[PDB]
């Protein structure tokens, strides 16, 4: 099958972004750096100091910085060679611990293609030169199953199933901590610092249970793409299986192809409920208290501090009356006798009801519905023109076979008459007038002017009518 | 899949997103991707007819 | 009609210069009488019609036009064909009603 | 292989990918287009052609030994369950194979 | 199927009733036929 292909192709050009060794590979420096980083790590597996590998990286540059193709600069060798070096670090290709970079499988690999290089490429034929330098070679070395599987993929439907909760009980963390915050900014007591430090805090609060781990480690894996097409590809592997069926109800196995799509989908819902405190401190920095305005606020942050006291679940407890003032008092509703109506109707009567079982009378409507009733069929007389000409045994003329079988509706039969002529490939000619007469409903008679040919049975009845 | 100048547009402001992701600095050029992106995201909300 | 007649008018010319009209599909949307009224207003006009139907209204067309032109495809070519008719008038039905 | 059948292969996938901007391609030519990337690369020796047919040879050999052994495991997980729900998903899948 | 008059020849070819709505004023009725009774009827009103 192609489809191979059409996944192939996705595999190689995301391998040509994110994963690090083929886009070490591809940029101009590359040379340089891979022989300095060889060089290093050639001696010593045990980590080596950063600074010792940014100066012989600058004094590699140095070296070579005649050249237009690597961009280097005189002014400034240490800055250069430690951004370059800071920046391959970052991309994972190697980590850094105890101010030591460390080697990794990515720079392994990378390492094992070009040592493979034989440049002995351009064969030189088997002329002489080549026999000369491999003999030179030659010299200068000499002086030197069904029950398990329901059990185990209802077992993977149990742990993929578990995700879609987890981020539920961040949404949890993340509403708590809005409401812990409106607490605080109710009270009096704290700075702008306060409020705007410890939403930082929060934001790192939640890289350390295992949820929130689960989850930042599961936002990368959207940037580096990487797995989230071999999770769902593997699992439509696993789902055209044919006992999977018995493993799991309809309902399940729809649900679990499409789980890349609905774990984006939920995790929208989180960015939002952090979202409201991302909002909130906006709502402090402009509004600094001032004018009457700072002293009214200080009043109602005071009461709403002093209200958290109460004990606020009791509704009779809640049915307590404050000596708030009555203003805006609304004055209505007089009881005078005259507001007074009684009921100012007494009539009564039925919807009458009619199930007379009416029907259409079929004599009222005109020839306007009859004449279209008797529309000319254009089947009978495509039968008709075979019976006649099997018959006749000849080429015969239009007018020859209307004459013979005289239409009432006339002009659709010369019509359907010369297009049949058309398709079975019987010539006819506008040029060779010839003529013939034919009567209406009325006796006028008309005299019709047609093409001249004539129709044989054979090609007519030879080609095929829909 | 559809061939039109916006979304091309789009594909290249992403290709950048990703660049300055990696570039050491204190965050400047992040910054100025994650503001060149979203400039056509608001952009495309006003003229939602074209 | 009205417009496209008078759009046709030279100046203060009491006709139309140019009598063609072309009207493709005929009267698809239209039932029978609307045609007719239609018809019967182009002739008003004195215009010279030309439409153009899919083999529908065939009990119409014959009652106000002179000639035709059918037209068929096979395979990858096309091909046309005249035909004309006129009224004998000497009688309708001579010695019967008329 | 034919070289026109590999003409053919490889312009098919080139015109699937017109719509990147990166690889420069353009619909109006997809097979002038093929041709001139193969003959290029042909003629830089990294696959000799004869009897009308391209053949491999150990430049090719090598630049694919790379490629397939890129595991795109980087990034680590750092041990997060994702990984562990991601592996187990693995071993599963080939199990039924 | 809804249709106007026209290609009735059509529709006789591919159904088995068919259902005439009437218009007088302001009054409309309806009646379900099969193509048989129209066909009858239709032979009366030659008669007509």
């Amino acid at each position: 099958m192609e489809e191979n292909t059409r996944q192939r192709t996705e595999n190689y050009i995301s391998a040509k972004n994110q994963h690090p060794a083929w886009i070490l590979l591809a940029t101009r420096r590359a040379p340089l750096v891979l022989s300095c980083l060889k060089t290093l790590f050639e001696k010593s597996h045990d980590g080596i100091p950063l600074e010792e590998a940014i100066q012989s990286l600058s004094s590699i540059l140095i070296e070579h910085v005649s050249q237009e193709q690597y961009d280097i600069n005189q002014d400034n060798p240490f800055l250069q060679a430690s951004r370059e070096l800071r920046e391959w670090i970052k991309r994972r290709l190697i980590v850094e611990r105890d101010g030591r970079i460390f080697a990794t499988d990515a720079l392994e690999v990378a390492i094992t293609f070009v040592e493979s290089l034989d440049n002995r490429f351009m064969t030189s034929t088997a002329s002489r030169l080549s026999t000369v330098q491999r003999e030179i070679e030659n010299l200068e070395t000499r002086l030197n199953e069904t029950h398990q599987a329901v059990e185990h993929i209802r077992d993977v439907y149990n742990l993929a199933s578990s995700l879609r909760a987890d981020f539920r009980r961040v949404e949890d963390s993340w509403r708590e901590a809005d409401r812990a915050l409106r607490q605080s900014i109710i009270g009096e007591q704290y700075h702008r610092g306060d409020i705007v430090e410890r939403l930082l805090n929060d934001q790192d609060a939640l890289l350390n249970t295992p949820e929130g781990r689960v989850f930042d480690s599961f936002q990368q894996q959207l940037r580096q793409s990487s797995e989230l097409k071999a999770m769902s590809e593997r699992l439509r592997v696993i789902l055209s299986h044919p006992s999977a069926s018995d493993a799991l109800n309809r309902l399940q196995r729809h649900d679990l192809r499409w789980l890349v799509k609905r774990l984006v989908d939920e995790s929208q819902t989180v960015l939002q409920a952090r979202a409201r405190s991302e909002r909130d401190v906006r709502g402090f920095m402009k509004t600094g208290l001032a004018a009457e305005h700072h002293r009214v606020g200080h009043l109602l942050n005071e009461f709403l501090n002093l209200a958290l006291k109460l004990d606020w679940q009791r509704q009779m407890i809640r049915k307590q009356e404050v000596p708030l003032p009555a203003v805006g008092v609304a004055v209505t509703g007089i009881p005078a006798i005259e507001r007074l109506r009684f009921k100012e109707v007494d009539d009564e009567a039925e919807q009458t009801l009619d199930l007379s079982n009416h029907a259409a009378d079929l004599t009222q409507i005109g020839d306007d519905f009859w004449d279209a009733f008797n529309g000319l069929d254009r089947e009978v007389l495509i039968q008709q023109t075979l019976q006649l000409l099997a018959k006749e045994n000849r080429p015969v003329g239009l007018a020859e076979l209307a004459e013979l079988l005289p239409p009432a509706h006339d002009l659709e039969t010369f019509a359907v008459w010369i297009g049949m002529a058309r398709e079975a490939g019987i010539e006819v000619i506008d040029s060779q007038r010839e003529f013939a007469e034919l009567s209406d409903g009325e006796g006028r008679r008309w005299r019709f002017n047609l093409p001249t040919t004539g129709l044989e049975s054979q090609a007519l009845m030879d080609i095929d009518w829909e | 899949k559809v061939v039109h100048e916006s979304l091309r547009t789009l594909e290249k402001a992403q290709r950048q997103l990703n660049a300055a992701r990696f570039v050491d600095d204190n965050g400047e050029s992040h910054y100025k991707a994650l503001q060149v992106l979203v400039a056509q995201l608001r952009d495309a909300c006003e003229r939602n007819r074209t | 009609t009205a417009s496209l007649s008078y759009a046709l008018c030279p100046a203060g010319s009491r006709y139309p210069l140019f009598g063609t009209i072309i009207l493709d599909e005929a009267f698809s949307r239209s039932s029978h009488a609307v045609a007719g009224r239609i018809i019967a207003a182009l002739r008003e006009f004195g215009l010279h019609a030309v439409f153009i139907t899919p083999n529908k209204e065939m009990r119409l067309l014959r009652d106000h036009t002179r000639s035709a032109i059918v037209v068929h495809r096979r395979g990858q070519n096309s091909n046309m064909a005249s035909l004309s008719w006129e009224e004998l008038e000497r009688h309708y039905q001579r010695r019967g009603n008329a």
